[PDB]
DNA sequence: CGATCGAT
DNA sequence: ATCGATCGTTTTTTTTTTTTT
């Protein structure tokens, strides 16, 4: 649970970009890498366009969920998503930050875009407060992930559970122990 | 009959009267089958939440007619149960009481919210005020036609609506007779007062604020201004507010808690039994001596009898005399802090200033457009201490105007007083203390006994004893007092072989580590006592019956008082004390009488003994001996 | 809705609405959304704003905001609730109901002065800086309500006309005219109202005149915000309550033409930072501050550095000053379940030859959280007035304004004794009593006091014996450390005083080379430091301190009595319980400074040597 | 108890 | 022009505290 530990998870994802070289002072890595030719797209992870664009080496383009209409309809679906909604790559909250740092040198509409991502982030989080507002009787066998994303859940993780053990010990002891007529601890 | 959830709510309260809870307890033998007829019933919300929380907290957010419906449904219930009490055709509001704790703000903090709520207050009884009746409805009559119509009237302070404004009818039909029958036309009781913060939580960088209260019939004037109080009621705000000019508040819908009595105590005839069991123990007087002043040498053996008021003595259509005791003596540094052992220890304890005009006992009754036609009235600062005692500081610094104004009712033990508007009189038969200083500090014994004080020698007969209070030490006692004073400094602060910490237990705890600040019992249990036998509450629980018992005279009093008064007036005016033998008079008898009267109440021995004689003389000689 | 300009809609339509969603910098802090939501979470219902963001956003609003702010600053409220209620939805299910909010304003533009608040400066936003006197209680106000006659929540622009027609007209032709309005406060609202106050500055035309002042107003969250006797920075607005020019001439012989009244309401009061201008009750202080505090407390070179904080232009009197500040901190109000609330605060005496800088010193002790100064002939009988509205007998009751602060005075000698006695007394029990008219309100407040004086016959009395005071020994009683002031001669001392003050008194001298001294800095810091350190620690003794202090007071009284006997006549001050009862508070002040709770007797040998000044003063 | 205001 | 039905209409108090010479 951190700001970068999840980029060891999130930042390894890929897009496809354009460089301005062909195959470099080295040609290519023994690896899934594609052949390098300028003026044409190439598929890369996104821990490198970072390294490259600021190394003044390349241009870059986004995925397609980075748009307007998808991010105008996902929200209104998500409104009455009593549980969850559409999930474009499922950690777009980390890709978008590491995108929108530099690339907005030439990305289009990098502001209304940000507006919507915040607009969706806050709401989904806030939903993830009120899920708690029904949890009765120790329901630690019933929960939601179904179209969850991860950048929201780690914002809760250490809080409840290191408590929830001794919290619902009084009732988790119930289906794990025995006593006389009254409830057990 | 507004929105029809009201009737659903009626029957939801009818659904209170199902089984053991209310069909068993709360309905039946509750006001009317017990017949004290307090239409204001006792509800506690918690059971209502345990049936209908929609009616528990639907009430404490809105109370438009849920109360009206409650009273309606109740009267219809008992109409089923008991038509005998069906002759009180009114609302019969209810309690909705409790020592619950939902929201219990100060008078300071009824703050722009809580409007339309049922909540708590605490504060001071103040401005206990005048009474009036109120209009309900008028049973008219027409001898012309023999027709008795009727008409009820409202206003906001009772419920929501307002009368369709008009006065009482005349020729209302066409010209027939409108004989207003009273007696059938009815009336409640009304009242109006205010409260202040029992203030000592107040920030005196700020102003302790005020509240607004209204009351009604069976709630009428239930304690006196000068006491401590908690109360729980509902809230409303009527006036214009720029639709025309701004806004104001009011409180009602309530029952009381006065929180300073003894009859408040769940009193059997057992508490008397504990007292009378231990009553025989003889040298308990000395325990009560070391009781009230445990934080200071020094007296209080005698001060008790002030603290007990006195004894009533009247003759067959002859006279009456005032029964109570009064004394005082001292350079600065435990005199000025032996007066707040009463303000906050015993009841009916109202200190005064030393600087006071037009209401030390006056009223002056100045008035400006009261709600009613009160042309002249206020109250004062003595009946607050009726049937007890009083404190002051800076007495010698008091005016010599009102000193004589003390002497009036002090010496009379009567009120025949007024501020020239109406002659007024009653029986306030009070005692008092104050403080004192020699005009120059360290002088009362070298130069003279008298005249280091410098005032009228008239009062010294009005009071009881010339007495002594000084401060010096020789070469030997200094370390004795040092160890006494250092017991004062340590038996008050908490927490008082190679390694002795790291004991099986430590200061590490859950919920009984330090309450405020702990104290010792070591060697004050060499003083074989207990914190309950030597305490506040069992002490005060032995207040009432010594005030109810009445220890009549023996017979051996007479020869002894004779011989001792004889020797007193013989040779008390000699041996270095002559100028402190000025006030001898035929007044030591009645004070001796109050003495043995009191002391015979401290064990309640409705009797008299020679030991009491020693007890009531020895202090008098100890004044100088 | 005349959509050409000044329209009801354009602002709210998107502009104000989107200003905040649009308010952006990376670091993803730089909005007012986070502050808003996190404020809401804790029942705040407000947020703070600038006035030079419009330059960050645009070039039009502000020169329109100043003109009709009364409307713009409620369009702000509406936009605020609609832009925030979308976030009140976690999904549509937890807006149990919306709620109303208050905006703030602030700037650093410039403070004005009351002498210019004029007919041009009206209905217009502003900035000033004054000082506070007293202000009202907390009455009431609301916004709308319903009436049974119409059953509509009565909606208003202004914060009354109530027209003719009945609206219980569905009675047939038998209607109810002539204004039958039954106000239904089941259906009304409730906001606050407090009437703040304002006096003008001490340098801005009081010169050949007196200072005027002004009264104020509030609505919702600026009650419980200002305690009086404080220095404010303000943004408010200058407007009226009534209206009219023509020959409906007012009253009986009033209003030649049209005079209506002044006041202001606040839109965004703030406070002052005269070093620590406003550090008296609240805490906007941060963890860096408290680290600073405790790490200076950790510094074991803080007290002697603080012996040099009031005298950066003053020479000498260092043994005199080792406890001139210990007065400030206060010890402990160690109260007990019985009456014995043993005396909390602390009191000091000083008197001697003039020409020794008593006045300036007490001015400075006022300077350095809360205090006042008069001296003789007159802060505070206490005041039972009679309200000119309604003629009720209220109590203004002004040691109340030292309810935790302190007091300083000279001129105990030079004022008569009709007014010494209530204050003779207050400072042994701290309970201001009252018994005069129909009230018995034993008020109270924790003040201390500093006592300077002037002996008639000067050092003559001080050479030989008993002419010390002219008035009484019962106020020789109440004080602990009591100081002669002489000006005994020495030419070295003379010359050193000479250049010491001239180097002060030359060209407004010490700007640069003054603070380069060690750590003797920022009386502002001391305001904050004091208002901290007193507000936490409640120390009391250690065991080893008690026996030696006890034995020391023993020997004190024995030596006083021996000087009584070594002269065959009383040669002593009264060895009181008050002397130990006060030196205990000197220990308490010391432990309050270093913050160590439990204090040892080496900590208080310093106390021993300081009240030894009083002992050897009244030694003769 | 006074003036406004409408029609006959 | 005349009459009648419309509109809108309200006033009552004495005395206590601190201050100055
Ligand atoms: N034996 C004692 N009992 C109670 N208090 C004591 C005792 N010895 C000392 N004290 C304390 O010492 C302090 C001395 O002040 P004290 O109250 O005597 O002044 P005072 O009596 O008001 O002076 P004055 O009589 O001139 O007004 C008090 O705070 C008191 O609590
Ligand atoms: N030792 C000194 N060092 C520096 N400045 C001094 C010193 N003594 C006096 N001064 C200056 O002289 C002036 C003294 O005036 P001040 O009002 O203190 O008189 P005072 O000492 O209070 O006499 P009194 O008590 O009789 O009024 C002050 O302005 C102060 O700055
Ligand atoms: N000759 C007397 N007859 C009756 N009572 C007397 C007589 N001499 C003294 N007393 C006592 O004096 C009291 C009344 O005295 P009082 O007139 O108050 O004295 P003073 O004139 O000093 O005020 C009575 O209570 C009684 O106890």
């Amino acid at each position: 649970m951190d700001p970068s530990i999840i980029e060891f998870i999130g930042e390894k994802c890929m897009i496809s970009i354009i460089p301005n070289f062909s195959n470099e002072p080295l040609h290519l890595i023994y690896g899934p890498v594609g052949p390098f030719r300028a003026g044409f797209p190439v598929f890369v992870p996104l821990w490198m366009a970072t390294h490259l664009r600021k190394q003044q080496k390349c241009r870059i383009v986004p995925p397609e969920w980075m748009d307007m209409d998808i991010l105008e309809e996902i929200k209104e679906e998500e409104k009455r998503s009593k549980f969850f909604t559409k999930m474009p790559c499922e950690h777009y909250m980390v890709v978008a930050q590491l995108v929108m740092s530099t690339a907005p040198d030439d990305v289009p509409r990098c502001e209304e875009l940000r507006t919507v991502i915040k607009d969706i982030f806050d709401i989904r989080e806030s939903k993830l407060r009120t899920s708690i507002d029904a949890f009765i009787k120790g329901e630690g066998t019933y929960a939601k992930l179904d179209n969850l994303t991860l950048l929201e859940i780690h914002s809760v993780r250490p809080i409840l559970p290191y408590s929830l053990d001794h919290i619902a010990r009084y009732q988790r002891t119930a289906t794990a122990s025995q006593r006389d007529t009254s409830m057990l601890s | 009959e507004g929105e029809q959830f009201i009737k659903d709510i009626q029957r939801e309260y009818v659904d209170f009267l199902d089984d053991e809870e209310d069909q068993g307890i709360y309905a039946g033998h509750v006001k009317d089958m017990i017949a004290e007829k307090s239409k204001r019933l006792i509800v506690n919300v918690n059971d209502l939440k345990r049936k209908n929380p929609q009616r528990a907290l639907g009430l404490l957010s809105n109370a438009a007619d849920e109360q009206l419906a409650f009273g309606r449904a109740l009267k219809e219930y008992a109409s089923t149960v008991d038509p005998g009490y069906a002759k009180m055709h009114e609302d019969l509001f209810v309690g909705f009481e409790g020592c619950f704790g939902n929201r219990h703000v100060t008078p300071r903090s009824l703050t722009s919210i809580y409007l339309g709520n049922m909540v708590c207050v605490e504060g001071i009884v103040t401005k206990v005020s005048l009474i009036r009746p109120k209009v309900v409805r008028s049973v008219h009559y027409c001898p012309n036609t023999r027709k008795v119509m009727e008409r009820k009237y409202t206003d906001l302070t009772s419920f929501e609506a307002v009368p369709s404004g008009a006065a009482y009818p005349t020729k209302d039909e066409d010209g027939n007779l409108l004989e207003t029958e009273y007696g059938l036309s009815v009336y409640k009781d009304h009242q109006t007062l205010t409260i202040q913060e029992m203030p000592e939580k107040a920030p005196a960088g700020q102003l302790p604020r005020s509240v607004d209260i209204v009351c009604d019939d069976d709630l009428v004037d239930r304690c006196k201004p000068g006491d401590r109080v908690q109360i729980v009621g509902s809230y409303r705000c009527l006036p214009g507010k720029r639709g025309s000019g701004t806004f104001r508040t009011v409180l009602l819908a309530n029952n009381i808690s006065l929180l300073s009595k003894e009859s408040n105590l769940d009193i059997s005839r057992e508490d008397i039994m504990l007292c009378k069991k231990l009553a025989k123990n003889n040298d308990i007087f000395e325990l009560l001596s070391k009781s009230l002043a445990p934080s200071i040498g020094h007296v209080k053996q005698a001060i008790l009898c002030l603290l007990l008021g006195g004894v009533e003595k009247i003759l067959p259509n002859g006279t009456r005399l005032r029964g109570d005791i009064n004394v005082l003596l001292g350079d600065p540094s435990a005199k000025s802090q032996l007066l707040r052992y009463v303000l906050n220890t015993a009841p009916r304890a109202i200190p005064t200033t030393g600087r006071g005009s037009s209401g030390v006992g006056l009223t002056a009754a100045v008035t400006t457009d009261q709600e009613t036609g009160e042309r002249r009235l206020e109250a004062g600062a003595m009946v607050l201490a009726d049937r007890g005692v009083v404190c002051i500081d800076e007495f010698d610094k008091m005016s010599d105007i009102d000193r004589t104004a003390i002497h009036e009712v002090m010496e009379q033990g009567r009120v025949t007083i007024s501020k020239a508007g109406i002659h007024a009189s009653l029986n306030a038969r009070c005692s008092v203390l104050a403080a004192a200083n020699p005009v120059y500090g360290r002088y009362d014994q070298y130069k003279t006994p008298m005249e280091n004080i410098g005032l009228q020698d008239s009062l010294l007969s009005r009071f009881d004893l010339l007495f002594v209070m000084l401060d010096v030490i020789d070469s030997d006692v200094d370390q004795m007092i040092s160890d006494h004073v250092v017991r004062m400094h340590r038996y008050r602060n908490p927490k008082e072989a190679d390694s002795l910490s790291f004991v099986s237990s430590s200061e590490e705890k859950k919920d009984t580590e330090v309450y405020e600040k702990y104290d010792a019992l070591l060697h004050g249990k060499s003083r074989q006592r207990h914190e309950k036998i030597l305490s506040v509450e069992f002490m005060r629980k032995y207040i009432h019956i010594a005030k109810c018992m009445k220890p009549k005279l023996g017979e051996q009093a007479c020869e002894a008082i004779a011989n001792e008064y004889s020797r007193l007036r013989s040779q008390e005016a000699v041996e270095t004390d002559v100028a402190r033998t000025q006030p001898i008079t035929a007044r030591t008898l009645e004070t001796l009488i109050r003495l043995s009267t009191a002391h015979a109440r401290a064990r309640m021995s409705k009797s008299v003994t020679i030991d009491d004689a020693h007890a009531a003389i020895e202090l008098v000689q100890f004044a100088y001996f | 809705n005349q959509q050409d300009a000044q329209i009801n809609l354009q602002a709210v339509k998107k502009k104000y609405k989107e200003f905040i969603r649009t308010f952006n910098e990376e670091n993803f802090f730089y909005k007012y959304r986070d502050t808003l939501k996190r404020n809401y979470l804790n029942g705040r219902y407000f947020l703070e704003i600038e006035m030079e963001d419009l330059v960050g956003f645009d070039e039009t609003l502000a020169d329109k905001l100043n003109k009709q702010p009364t409307e713009h600053l409620e369009i702000f409220e509406e936009a605020a609730r609609e832009v925030a209620d979308e976030i009140t939805a976690p999904r549509p299910e937890h807006e149990e109901h919306m709620h109303d909010i208050q905006i703030l304003l602030s700037s650093n533009a410039n403070p004005t002065n009351i002498r210019q608040l004029k007919s041009d400066c009206v209905s217009k936003l502003v900035k000033i800086a004054g000082i506070i006197v007293a202000a009202s209680g907390i009455s009431a106000k609301a916004t709308r309500m319903s009436i049974q006659c119409l059953s509509c929540s009565t909606v208003i622009p202004n914060l009354y006309a109530l027209p003719r027609k009945c609206n219980t007209e569905q009675a047939g032709r038998p209607k109810c005219p002539l204004d039958p309005f039954f106000i239904m406060p089941d259906k009304c609202k409730c906001v606050d109202f407090q009437t703040l106050k304002l006096q003008e500055l001490p340098d801005f035309v009081p010169q050949g005149e007196i200072p005027r002042h002004l009264q104020l107003f509030c609505d919702r969250s600026l009650c419980e915000r200002v305690v009086p006797g404080n220095r404010v920075l303000i943004q408010g607005i200058y407007s009226i309550r009534k209206v009219g020019k023509p020959s409906r001439r007012d009253g009986r012989e009033k209003a030649v033409v049209g005079v209506r009244a002044p006041y202001m309401r606040v839109v965004g009061i703030t406070v002052d930072s005269e070093g620590a201008g406003a550090i008296s009750r609240y805490s906007n202080i941060t963890s860096d501050e408290e680290e600073h505090f405790r790490r200076m407390a950790a510094s074991g070179d803080i007290y002697e550095r603080l012996s040099q904080s009031l005298a950066p232009s003053i020479f000498g009197s260092r043994d005199i000053k080792k406890a001139i500040t210990c007065m400030l901190f206060g010890g402990s109000r160690k109260r007990l379940p019985d009456g014995l609330c043993r005396r909390g605060d602390i009191n000091v005496l000083l008197l001697g030859d003039p020409g020794t800088a008593k006045s300036q010193l007490l001015k400075f002790v006022e300077k350095v959280p809360i205090a006042v100064y008069t001296s003789g002939k007159g802060s505070s009988t206490a005041s039972v007035m009679k309200d000119p509205q309604t003629r009720n007998f209220v109590m203004e009751g002004a040691m109340v304004l030292a309810d935790g602060g302190v007091v300083c005075i000279d001129e105990f000698d030079k004022m008569r004794e009709d007014d010494r006695v209530a204050i003779h007394e207050a400072m042994e029990q701290q309970t201001i009593s009252i018994a005069k008219a129909g009230i018995t309100t034993t008020l109270n407040s924790r003040c201390s006091v500093l006592a300077a004086a002037n002996s008639i016959f000067g050092r003559w009395d001080d050479t030989k014996g008993e002419e010390n005071i002219d008035f009484m020994p019962t106020i020789l009683s109440r004080f602990d450390m009591i100081f002669i002031v002489k000006d005994i001669h020495d030419e070295s001392r003379d010359i050193t005083l000479a250049k010491h003050i001239i180097n002060v008194h030359l060209s407004s001298n010490k700007s640069a080379p003054s603070e380069p001294a060690e750590g003797e800095i920022s009386l502002s810091t001391f305001k904050k430091y004091i208002h901290y350190c007193r507000t936490h620690c409640g120390p009391r003794l250690s065991e080893a301190a008690g026996e030696k202090l006890k034995s020391r007071y023993v020997l004190m009284r024995s030596g006083a009595g021996q000087q009584e006997k070594a002269s065959d006549k009383r040669l002593s001050i009264p060895i009181t319980v008050r002397q130990l009862e006060a030196v205990i508070r000197i220990s308490e002040s010391l432990a309050k400074i270093r913050l160590q709770p439990f204090a040892t007797d080496e900590h208080v040998n310093e106390a021993l040597r300081l009240f030894q000044v009083s002992t050897l003063d009244a030694a003769m």
